[PDB]
């Protein structure tokens, strides 16, 4: 139902189609990648656990580097 | 000059031909994919060198790295750092006050370069907008909190960047 | 004659532009710019900083051409210290100078186009700007104020794979310029807005201290990269475009061609880039590596001195100028033997250019004033300091 | 047309009373003139066939409080015809007006206004000599060595008067001077 | 009927009051023939002040070369009573 | 129009002083409307203020110092008229509209 | 260390910097003939439609 | 022999009778310089290069060869210099700056501190032979 008022979330749902789940963090945020080349091969995004009241600061440090393409290690590999 | 070349420009002017190409090339990107990032679900790329929110670090034992040398305070081009120090009860040379005015700071990274023990660093965080001026007067406890929160990413960037500095 | 007060408090025209125009109907008789709205006392502040602490101030003068002013300040300090810069640093400095020139021309050409009603090119160009800003961030960690070019070389070496990414940008950028040209060059509205507007003769350009595109538009072959070359510019091939009419339309074409020639230099710099050190090795102004500072007593002492007191510059004075994107950018540096500059006078090309608005806009229409300001490529950070 | 030729040619052809000092160096050829000859010397350099110094790059002041003539006015000039640069300097104090060269180089107009604003040096025959950089009603010349870095006054909005007002400065943290000498 | 000049006696009076009210002018030496410098103890800066005080009271600007031939009360009254711009 | 040469002697300088006094004082009605001082101060009180500033420098004998003072006076005047910064009880530098002085200062602070 | 970012063996591929031409567009006479013929035939059609409407 | 279409310099018009104009200007200059004292270095210098340029203009009737031999820009640029030199001569007569004062003192500094190769440096190259001929004539 959140897709109707929140068009930002709808864009993620459409682009989630066919993506690979990479991991889930301690807050429940889900991390997806496509492995294509559309914006120069950058296809990493996060589906926040809270469908409302989501915030960019909710991404933990172990997944922050992966999300911003600073590192290729996922949050799971950094925690290990 | 010549009736053909006179006719050539007269028709080109009347029929607005050069404005046809302008329309044609404006339409080609219409059906092409867009470059817009779906913030905040998607983010722009950054490097391990990115100069963002400051953080104070500790050793893996929990001891502070900072030894109150005041090199970062001396080099800071904006005079954004204020430090007080004295000998700790166990004899250690430690700060009792470490303040960074995030509103004076110019995010140059000179403090990180000056520090001899890798205590002060500019982390990867750039999303820390506040509703009050006061919250941007970072004290020692806030900076050590930032280091605790971002330690795993900071240590990874430091390992990657160690081969260059 | 009535007086039309025009201050756009928004970056439609520079944000702090303030013009008092005397008009006869819609025809301008006198244009008087009021400046100092961004006067920040940079030259006074520099006197209270060490030579290292003063470097970030030069990023914020012409904030569209950051690394170019970094380069001029470093060259002036190197001139007074007689400091040898290694060859790899020279190529890197030239490479990012040309990247900065494209970044500048892309903003100057499309903000000008946006002001005369062409809204699409700005979006197409700022996307190319984002790719180039990414190269700034990968070498320095900052999108704009890199503080990457320093006396004696550059702060750090290039990250692995950056050169390949730069090469990928060069393989497609010519098409991006071609698209910008097709939207503007042949269009009859664009020509009608620019042709025979703001005509500057060669004598007028010399009289008013014009430089850069403002001087070469008037047919004067003058480019400091060839007249007084620096770094590795004498080992590179590039042509110097010159105008034949001295109007806003010529200077538009020159900036397009300068972007093409800048692409030419970057490609040569990428292929000729030699290996080696990127800092000068005189242990007087170059910071030691993190590993030696933590292992050698002499390196730790040098690191302590460089970040507290800085280096001293023997008492002397000189003027150093480079070919910045907006024209000749100069620094008159006076040293008194100490670790802080005694006097640092900044010569901004936009200071001379905006002073020429009065004679350039004489007897034009009100809507041509913005076009002439756009062809001058004014940034008030350097005008006001 | 290197710096050796200009130094040697100028000594032979210039009137002797115009130059007090001549320096040849890799930091730039430099003629030190008296105040009353500055205008004529610059006119000679601009018009003469063998110099053709057509471009006035900038004019700047330097403060030397230990000198009886504290101010030094530096003229940086360029000859595109011969691809050479020349520096001409002169001294001044807080009350000696000096000649304006706007009639020789129109670009001098704003630079002379800046010298007056920043240092307090006045220019005879300047068409429109007023402050150009500082706020309106500014007191003092900030580039003087004795002028404090943060100045004397600051501004803020005052709700009871419904306007921005100027008051004497009050810093939360004063500027810390670090003496590394 | 419309007039184009202030009455002489009315001017004599307005000028007499202006000169007296100016401080350093005791209302004892102020005669219609009294001279500013020689007989009133007013120096050059005080003397120029009186003349422009006549400009404010009568609302018109006196050309300087006339402001100088006004060294006394006759010369000032002779001038204002014949100047049309006086109101 | 242009900045004149330095006055040769004290007659020239004092002549320039009177032109400045005339020009500055003639602009009082413009200043009165700009700062709305009709119910605040009389025109004569501001005239006497300018005269007082001139008299306080009557001891200067160097004509070059007098020339600089007049030039700064014209600039102060121009900024007051052209770009007014209206406070309430001041214009520019000038306020508009049983114990000795030691105890008052002593009660205030230790810095005199 | 001993590995620095730089060119590959042989250098990068050549890149173009000069403007590329493009010959797209009809001719003065072609578009003139089209307009003239459309005008003539269409006005004849207007006459026919006016006759049927009447 | 072909007429020049453009000088390529904005605001610099083509002068088709350039040789004639130069001859007139140089002849005028050589006559007005005599009001300057003979011993003055400015008088000797002006006479030295004006005479040589006048000689080249008289010998060569083709403006392309006048530019080639003289090596100083176009003839239109040469004319500007000749006009400026005439203007400067008149101003020096008015100024009367000649003669050395009684207590004349001049300080010459020759600072030999080097600068790095990579910093900006003007290197114009060799002048035409006549410039060095004027200089050694002045010294002797
Ligand atoms: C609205 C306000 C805007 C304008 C601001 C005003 C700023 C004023 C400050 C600058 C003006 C000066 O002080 S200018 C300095 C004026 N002082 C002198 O001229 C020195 C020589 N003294 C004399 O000539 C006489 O003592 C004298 C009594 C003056 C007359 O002469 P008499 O003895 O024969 O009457
Ligand atoms: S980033 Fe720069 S300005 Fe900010 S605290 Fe560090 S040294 Fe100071
Ligand atoms: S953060 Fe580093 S440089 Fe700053 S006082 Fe602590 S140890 Fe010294």
């Amino acid at each position: 139902m959140r897709c109707l008022p929140d068009g930002n979330l709808l864009q993620t749902k459409i682009h989630n189609i066919g993506a690979t789940l990479v991991g889930v963090d301690k807050f429940g945020n889900k991390y997806y990648q496509k492995l294509g080349d559309t914006q120069y091969g950058r296809h990493r995004w996060v589906e926040y656990a809270s469908k409302d009241r989501y915030n960019a600061s909710q991404v933990p440090a172990e997944w922050h580097g992966w999300l911003h393409f600073i590192t290729d290690h996922t949050g799971d590999e950094l925690l290990s | 000059k010549d009736w053909n070349t006179v006719f050539e420009r007269s028709i080109n002017t009347l029929f607005l031909t050069e404005m046809v190409r302008g329309l044609s090339l404006t339409l080609k990107y219409f059906f092409d994919p867009k470059v817009t990032i779906n913030y905040p679900f998607e983010k722009g790329p950054l490097s391990p060198r990115f100069r963002g929110e400051h953080a104070l670090r500790r050793y893996p034992t929990g001891e502070e790295r900072c030894i109150a040398c005041k090199l970062c305070e001396a080099v800071c081009p904006a005079q954004a750092i204020t430090i007080e120090a004295e000998e700790r009860e166990d004899g250690s040379r430690r700060t009792t006050r470490y303040d960074i005015d995030m509103t004076k700071c110019i995010y140059c990274g000179f403090c990180q370069e000056a520090c001899p023990v890798d205590a002060i660093v500019e982390g990867p965080n750039f999303e820390f907008a506040t509703e009050t001026h006061e919250e941007l007067l970072y004290d020692k406890e806030k900076l050590l909190e930032n280091g605790d929160r971002w330690e795993t990413e900071i240590a990874e960037n430091l390992r990657s960047e160690s081969l260059y500095r | 004659n009535f007086t039309l007060n025009f201050g756009p408090q928004h970056p439609a025209a520079h944000g702090v532009l303030r013009l008092v125009l005397e008009m006869n109907g819609e025809v301008v008789e006198r244009a008087e710019p009021h400046i100092g709205l961004l006067h920040r006392g940079t030259e006074k502040l520099i006197e209270y900083k060490t030579y290292l602490q003063a470097l970030p101030y030069f990023d914020r003068l012409d904030y569209v051409s950051m690394m170019a002013q970094e380069h001029a300040y470093s060259l002036a300090v190197e001139k007074l210290l007689n400091c040898e810069v290694p060859l790899r640093a020279q190529y890197i400095r030239v490479l990012f100078c040309e990247i900065t020139r494209i970044l500048n021309h892309l903003l100057a050409l499309t903000t000008h186009a946006m002001d005369v009603g062409a809204l699409t090119p700005f979006l197409w160009a700022f996307e190319e700007r984002e790719k180039l800003l990414e190269f700034y961030e990968r070498v320095s960690g900052a999108r704009m104020h890199a503080s990457f070019i320093r006396p004696g070389g550059v702060a750090q070496d290039l990250p692995l794979g950056l050169c390949r990414d730069i090469d990928s940008f060069t393989q497609q950028f010519a098409s991006r310029i071609d698209e910008l040209e097709e939207m503007l060059t042949g269009n009859r509205i664009w020509k009608q807005r620019l042709v025979d507007i703001g005509t500057v003769t060669a004598q007028q350009a010399k009289d008013w201290g014009f430089s850069g595109v403002m001087l070469r538009g008037s047919g004067v072959c003058w480019d400091l990269r060839r007249a007084a070359p620096y770094d590795v510019y004498d080992q590179l091939d590039f042509d110097v475009p010159v105008g034949t009419r001295g109007d806003c339309y010529d200077r538009y074409c020159i900036r397009i061609e300068e972007m093409r020639q800048s692409l030419r230099i970057i490609v040569q710099c990428l292929n000729q880039m030699p290996s080696g050190m990127i800092k000068a090795d005189d242990r007087k102004l170059c910071p030691p590596s993190r590993c030696r500072m933590k292992l050698s007593m002499e390196s730790l002492i040098h690191h302590f001195e460089l970040y507290t007191e800085g280096f001293s510059v023997p008492a002397s004075s000189t003027y150093t100028a480079v070919e910045a994107p907006k024209g000749e950018f100069g620094v008159f540096l006076v040293s008194n033997g100490s670790n802080r500059p005694y006097r640092c006078k900044i010569r901004a090309p936009g200071f001379a250019h905006l002073q020429g608005l009065d004679f350039m806009s004489k007897h034009h229409m009100l809507a041509d004033v913005v076009t002439i300001i756009g062809t001058q490529d004014i940034v008030f950070g350097e005008v006001d300091r | 047309m290197d710096n050796q030729f200009i130094f040697k040619y100028s000594w032979e052809t210039l009137p002797k009373k115009w130059v007090k000092k001549m320096e040849r160096s890799e930091h730039g050829n430099r003629f030190d003139t008296n105040t009353d000859y500055l205008f004529q010397l610059l006119c000679f350099l601009k018009l003469h066939t063998y110099t053709r110094v057509q471009v006035l790059i900038d004019i700047c002041g330097v403060d030397y409080p230990s000198r009886k003539r504290r101010f030094e006015v530096v003229y940086n000039l360029l000859s595109t015809r011969y691809n050479s640069r020349i520096r001409v300097q002169t001294s001044a104090d807080e009350v000696t007006r000096i000649s304006s060269v706007v009639s020789l180089f129109p670009s001098a107009g704003w630079w002379e206004r800046e010298v007056w604003d920043m240092f307090g040096v006045s220019f005879i025959n300047h068409p429109d000599l007023r402050r150009i950089l500082t706020d309106y009603g500014f007191e003092g010349h900030p580039l003087r060595k004795d002028f404090p870095l943060s100045g004397y006054v600051q501004v803020r909005y005052d709700d009871p008067e419904k306007r921005v007002v100027s008051e004497p400065i009050e810093m939360t943290q004063e500027f810390r001077y670090f003496d590394f000498a | 009927v419309r007039g184009s000049f202030l009455d002489k006696s009315e001017v004599t009076d307005r000028v007499l009051s202006v000169v007296k009210n100016f401080q350093k002018v005791d209302p004892s030496k102020v005669t219609p023939k009294a001279n500013f410098q020689n007989d009133l103890g007013l120096d050059s800066l005080d003397s120029v002040e009186v003349v422009m005080a006549l400009e404010e009271e009568f609302g018109f600007e006196i050309p300087d070369n006339e402001a100088d031939k006004i060294q006394s009360i006759d010369l000032a009254v002779d001038f204002i009573a014949s100047h049309p711009q006086a109101k | 129009i242009g900045v004149p040469p330095n006055s040769a002697n004290l007659t020239e300088a004092r002549r320039r002083v009177f032109d400045f006094f005339r020009a500055a004082c003639r602009s009082i009605p413009t200043i009165m409307d700009i700062y709305n001082l009709q119910d605040v101060v009389a025109p004569s009180q501001l005239r006497y203020a300018i005269s007082a500033q001139i008299r306080n420098n009557a001891h200067i004998t160097d004509p070059k110092v007098i020339d600089l003072l007049i030039f700064k006076g014209m600039e102060e005047l121009t900024d007051i008229v052209d770009h007014a910064k209206q406070r309430h009880h001041i214009i520019g530098q000038y306020v508009v509209g049983g114990k000795t002085d030691f105890l008052k200062n002593f009660y205030t602070s230790n810095y005199f | 260390p001993l590995l620095q970012d730089g060119p590959p063996p042989g250098g990068f591929a050549p890149v173009r910097y000069a403007r590329r031409i493009s010959n797209t567009g009809p001719s003065a006479m072609a578009m003139f003939l089209a307009v003239s013929g459309a005008f003539a035939w269409g006005m004849y059609q207007v006459g026919q439609g006016n006759k049927i409407r009447r | 022999a072909k007429v020049k279409q453009t000088t390529g310099i904005v605001g610099l018009d083509v002068v088709p009778n350039a040789r004639a104009v130069l001859i007139d200007l140089y002849s005028k200059t050589l006559k007005e310089i005599q009001a300057v004292p003979e011993d003055e270095g400015y008088r000797k210098a002006v006479e030295s290069f004006t005479r040589q340029r006048l000689n080249v203009c008289k010998e060569e009737e083709d403006w392309e060869m006048i530019e080639k031999r003289l090596g100083c820009g176009q003839v239109e640029e040469l004319i500007e210099e000749a006009r400026d030199e005439l203007t400067l001569i008149g101003k020096m007569i008015e100024w009367d700056p000649w003669g050395v004062p009684d207590d004349y003192e001049c300080e010459v500094i020759e600072n030999d501190a080097p600068i790095p190769k990579h910093v900006p440096q003007h290197r114009p190259g060799p002048l035409p032979e006549q410039f060095y001929k004027t200089l050694e004539g002045l010294i002797a």
